[PDB]
């Protein structure tokens, strides 16, 4: 079927946020990343960590080199900054919607940079943090980024949901709407 | 098994 | 906080063809979105991609122990890592879940919208087709294209403009996890 496969070790460092990322990517899906604060390998699916292992220490050293290299690249460019590129946002569910049957809202955040975004789920205009999760920033072949936010929920005709996305490249915070019929 | 890292080179 | 941002990216890439028979290793370095220097294993040394990368290409190319490490990356790094995860990446195959249902939002007159929801499959390569009592439907077919859920599953939604009456519509799905086409029939 697919003759080609690509494994990508992708890294970034962002100033002045001092945000770094290290992750392995197979055919566009994350195998693992290294949590900067916790110095831990975080497997995208826990099963991956049962079959394979990875020493996070080397990844963190890479990030420090990328930070050093970044400061040099910054001077070399006469302090040329990154152009904000606003994301495109899509909201969908993981499976077909059914009343009172657990589902998951996915907020797909695509084609943006720098890799800094503020996402908030709203249920009936009220923020919801119960059970939310998210991925790290995934690399794109145009070297922008992609990100997923998830919200488990019980579908009902009573509730409406929004994915509030804030990004420097946007003018107003972006709200993507989802109802039972969407 | 173990994943290997590839080194990012300092300039 | 509208402070100006500065981003460095590095992508160490391993490209595989026919398992591990053919491998290309790339060591790519980016300022913002701009790739400025690159090691291509087919080339054997670092080459600047823009003017911003001339210093790095010369500097790293002057270190023989450095080039000799990157030239063995196709074996020590790419081929090794391929074997580490082969069982749960290259060989990961998850059935598609196929559901057929009329769209909860029926927006057009005379024609109704029939949905073939294909969910939770891996890998991403898939072919979804619509048949009307044995005839392939190439008119009134709308598809979302492939959608990555970000959790190692994919989904796609393929909608048919049907003529609602009594007639049998078949969604047929072909996918590398299957040894036979998956068909779901809908009789109105
Ligand atoms: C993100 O936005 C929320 C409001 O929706 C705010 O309370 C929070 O402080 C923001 N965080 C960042 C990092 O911008
Ligand atoms: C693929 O690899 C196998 C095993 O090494 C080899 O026998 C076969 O000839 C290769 N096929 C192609 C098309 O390269």
């Amino acid at each position: 079927i697919k003759e080609e496969h690509v494994i990508i070790q992708a890294e970034f460092y962002l100033n002045p946020d001092q945000s770094g990322e290290f992750m392995f990517d197979f055919d566009g899906d994350e195998i693992f990343h290294v949590d900067m604060a916790k110095k831990e390998t975080v497997w995208r699916l826990e099963e991956f960590g049962r079959f394979a292992s990875f020493e996070a220490q080397g990844a963190l050293a890479n990030i420090a080199v990328d930070k050093a290299n970044l400061e040099i690249m910054t001077k070399r460019s006469n302090y040329t900054p990154i152009t904000n590129v606003p994301p495109e946002v899509t909201v969908l569910t993981n499976s077909p919607v059914e009343l009172r049957e657990p589902n998951v809202l996915i907020c797909f955040i695509d084609k943006f940079t720098p890799p800094v975004v503020n996402v908030t789920w709203l249920r009936n205009g009220k923020p919801v943090t119960t059970g939310v999760s998210e991925t790290v920033f995934l690399p794109r072949e145009d070297h922008l980024f992609r990100k997923f936010h998830y919200l488990p929920f019980l579908p009902s005709t009573e509730d409406v949901y929004d994915c509030r996305v804030e990004h420097w490249g946007l003018d107003e915070p972006l709200l993507k709407h989802w109802e039972f019929d969407t | 098994d173990r994943y290997r890292l590839n080194y990012s080179l300092p300039t | 906080d509208t402070r100006p941002r500065f981003l460095e990216q590095v992508k160490h890439e391993c490209h595989f063809f026919n398992g591990t028979e053919r491998v290309r290793f790339l060591d790519r370095y980016f300022y913002h979105q701009e790739e400025y220097v690159r090691f291509d294993s087919d080339v054997g040394e670092y080459r600047a991609v823009t003017e911003l990368g001339r210093p790095d290409a010369e500097y790293w190319n002057s270190q023989k122990d450095l080039l000799e490490q990157k030239r063995a990356a196709v074996d020590t790094y790419c081929r090794h890592n391929y074997g580490v995860g082969e069982s749960f990446t290259v060989q990961r195959r998850v059935y598609p879940e196929v559901t057929v249902y009329p769209a909860k939002t029926q927006p057009l007159q005379h024609h109704n919208l029939l949905v073939c929801s294909v969910n939770g499959f891996y890998p991403g390569s898939i072919e979804v087709r619509w048949f009307r009592n044995g005839q392939e439907e190439k008119t009134g077919v709308v598809s979302t294209g492939l959608i990555q859920n970000g959790d190692w599953t994919f989904q796609t939604l393929v909608m048919l403009e049907t003529v609602p009456r009594s007639e049998v519509y078949t969604c047929q799905v072909e996918h590398p996890s299957l040894t036979s086409p998956l068909t779901v029939e809908w009789r109105a």
